[PDB]
Protein backbone atom coordinates (compact mmCIF):
# COMPACT_ATOMS: atom_id res chain seq x y z
CA UNK A 1 0.00 0.00 0.00
CA UNK A 2 1.93 3.15 1.41
CA UNK A 3 4.79 1.07 0.45
CA UNK A 4 3.96 0.97 -2.82
CA UNK A 5 3.90 4.41 -3.25
CA UNK A 6 7.12 5.45 -2.24
CA UNK A 7 8.07 2.75 -4.45
CA UNK A 8 6.58 4.85 -7.36
CA UNK A 9 8.24 7.67 -6.17
CA UNK A 10 11.88 6.58 -6.16
CA UNK A 11 11.35 5.67 -9.66
CA UNK A 12 9.73 8.90 -10.83
CA UNK A 13 12.92 10.38 -9.06
CA UNK A 14 15.23 8.00 -10.48
CA UNK A 15 13.92 8.14 -13.96
CA UNK A 16 14.13 12.24 -13.81
CA UNK A 17 17.80 11.79 -12.98
CA UNK A 18 18.79 9.75 -15.30
CA UNK A 19 17.50 10.97 -18.23
CA UNK A 20 19.51 14.45 -17.46
CA UNK A 21 22.69 13.21 -17.10
CA UNK A 22 24.94 13.41 -19.94
CA UNK A 23 27.85 11.28 -18.37
CA UNK A 24 26.80 7.67 -19.02
CA UNK A 25 28.80 6.44 -16.41
CA UNK A 26 27.01 8.41 -13.56
CA UNK A 27 23.90 7.06 -15.10
CA UNK A 28 24.91 3.62 -14.07
CA UNK A 29 25.78 4.88 -10.57
CA UNK A 30 22.32 6.37 -10.18
CA UNK A 31 20.40 2.79 -11.40
CA UNK A 32 22.68 1.12 -8.20
CA UNK A 33 21.38 3.45 -5.86
CA UNK A 34 18.26 3.31 -6.97
CA UNK A 35 18.34 -0.70 -6.83
CA UNK A 36 19.23 -0.46 -3.22
CA UNK A 37 16.27 1.40 -2.13
CA UNK A 38 14.20 -0.28 -3.91
CA UNK A 39 15.05 -4.03 -3.07
CA UNK A 40 14.81 -2.39 0.93
CA UNK A 41 11.27 -1.35 0.61
CA UNK A 42 9.69 -4.12 -0.87
CA UNK A 43 8.29 -6.81 1.04
CA UNK A 44 5.37 -8.80 -0.93
CA UNK A 45 5.76 -11.04 -4.30
CA UNK A 46 3.73 -8.76 -6.18
CA UNK A 47 5.90 -5.64 -4.68
CA UNK A 48 9.10 -7.31 -5.02
CA UNK A 49 8.00 -8.36 -9.02
CA UNK A 50 7.30 -4.47 -9.50
CA UNK A 51 10.53 -3.17 -7.85
CA UNK A 52 12.29 -5.44 -9.69
CA UNK A 53 10.20 -4.57 -12.98
CA UNK A 54 11.60 -1.30 -12.65
CA UNK A 55 15.13 -1.82 -12.26
CA UNK A 56 15.16 -3.12 -15.63
CA UNK A 57 13.61 -0.37 -17.02
CA UNK A 58 15.96 2.35 -15.73
CA UNK A 59 18.22 0.73 -18.03
CA UNK A 60 16.62 0.69 -21.19
CA UNK A 61 17.29 4.10 -20.35
CA UNK B 1 0.63 11.65 -17.25
CA UNK B 2 0.13 8.31 -17.07
CA UNK B 3 1.17 5.06 -16.93
CA UNK B 4 1.55 3.21 -20.22
CA UNK B 5 -1.60 1.49 -21.40
CA UNK B 6 -1.73 -1.88 -23.33
CA UNK B 7 -3.81 -4.13 -25.05
CA UNK B 8 -5.52 -6.09 -22.23
CA UNK B 9 -5.27 -9.24 -23.83
CA UNK B 10 -1.99 -9.78 -25.34
CA UNK B 11 -0.05 -11.37 -24.70
CA UNK B 12 -2.17 -14.71 -24.69
CA UNK B 13 -0.97 -18.07 -23.16
CA UNK B 14 0.37 -20.29 -26.17
CA UNK B 15 1.14 -23.60 -26.60
CA UNK B 16 3.95 -24.89 -28.71
CA UNK B 17 5.61 -27.90 -29.90
CA UNK B 18 9.57 -28.87 -29.37
CA UNK B 19 11.38 -27.56 -32.88
CA UNK B 20 8.50 -25.40 -33.82
CA UNK B 21 8.74 -21.49 -33.85
CA UNK B 22 6.31 -19.37 -31.33
CA UNK B 23 5.12 -15.78 -31.62
CA UNK B 24 4.31 -13.50 -28.85
CA UNK B 25 2.17 -10.40 -29.36
CA UNK B 26 2.12 -7.04 -27.56
CA UNK B 27 0.45 -3.79 -28.33
CA UNK B 28 1.06 -0.18 -27.08
CA UNK B 29 -1.71 2.47 -27.10
CA UNK B 30 0.27 5.58 -26.65
CA UNK B 31 7.13 4.26 -23.70
CA UNK B 32 10.00 1.81 -24.58
CA UNK B 33 9.29 -1.92 -24.55
CA UNK B 34 11.59 -5.24 -23.14
CA UNK B 35 10.00 -8.77 -23.00
CA UNK B 36 11.53 -10.52 -19.93
CA UNK B 37 11.32 -14.57 -18.89
CA UNK B 38 10.95 -15.54 -15.37
CA UNK B 39 14.03 -17.60 -14.86
CA UNK B 40 13.61 -20.97 -12.63
CA UNK B 41 16.67 -21.76 -10.59
CA UNK B 42 16.26 -24.99 -8.92
CA UNK B 43 12.48 -25.15 -8.75
CA UNK B 44 11.94 -22.02 -7.48
CA UNK B 45 11.93 -18.64 -10.04
CA UNK B 46 12.60 -16.21 -6.91
CA UNK B 47 16.16 -15.53 -5.13
CA UNK B 48 17.95 -15.64 -1.55
CA UNK B 49 15.67 -12.09 -0.58
CA UNK B 50 12.42 -13.20 -2.35
CA UNK B 51 13.01 -11.27 -6.08
CA UNK B 52 12.63 -12.83 -9.42
CA UNK B 53 14.92 -14.30 -11.51
CA UNK B 54 13.85 -12.21 -14.67
CA UNK B 55 16.03 -11.91 -17.75
CA UNK B 56 15.25 -9.15 -20.51
CA UNK B 57 15.09 -10.69 -23.87
CA UNK B 58 14.49 -7.95 -26.35
CA UNK B 59 14.18 -3.99 -26.52
CA UNK B 60 2.00 -4.73 -32.50
CA UNK B 61 5.38 -5.26 -30.61
CA UNK B 62 5.85 -9.17 -31.41
CA UNK B 63 8.69 -11.57 -30.27
CA UNK B 64 10.07 -14.22 -32.51
CA UNK B 65 10.85 -17.44 -30.65
CA UNK B 66 12.57 -19.93 -33.54
CA UNK B 67 13.54 -23.57 -32.38
CA UNK B 68 11.93 -23.59 -28.46
CA UNK B 69 13.37 -25.90 -26.31
CA UNK B 70 12.28 -27.17 -23.09
CA UNK B 71 13.88 -24.45 -21.00
CA UNK B 72 12.13 -22.08 -23.32
CA UNK B 73 9.24 -22.41 -21.82
CA UNK B 74 8.01 -20.65 -18.83
CA UNK B 75 6.11 -16.97 -17.73
CA UNK B 76 6.86 -13.97 -20.14
CA UNK B 77 6.07 -10.50 -19.61
CA UNK B 78 6.29 -7.32 -21.81
CA UNK B 79 7.65 -3.86 -20.26
CA UNK B 80 6.64 -0.81 -20.85
CA UNK B 81 7.08 2.33 -18.85
CA UNK B 82 7.12 6.25 -19.34
CA UNK B 83 7.97 9.04 -17.15
CA UNK B 84 5.62 8.07 -14.96
CA UNK B 85 5.41 4.51 -14.67
CA UNK B 86 4.94 0.85 -15.83
CA UNK B 87 2.69 -1.58 -16.58
CA UNK B 88 2.82 -5.41 -17.96
CA UNK B 89 0.83 -8.02 -19.04
CA UNK B 90 2.40 -11.81 -18.47
CA UNK B 91 1.50 -14.87 -20.35
CA UNK B 92 2.61 -18.32 -19.97
CA UNK B 93 4.74 -20.63 -22.79
CA UNK B 94 4.05 -24.25 -22.60
CA UNK B 95 6.35 -27.28 -24.84
CA UNK B 96 5.16 -30.27 -25.72
CA UNK B 97 7.83 -32.81 -27.13
CA UNK B 98 7.33 -35.52 -29.59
Amino acid sequence: GDRRKEMDKVYRTAFKRITSTPDKEKRKEVVKEATEQLRRIAKDEEEKKKAAYMILFLKTL
Amino acid sequence: PHRPILQAGLPANTTAVVGSDVELLCKVYSPHIQWLKHIVINGSSFGADGFPYVQVLKTVEVLYLRNVSAEDAGEYTCLAGNSIGLSYQSAWLTVLPE
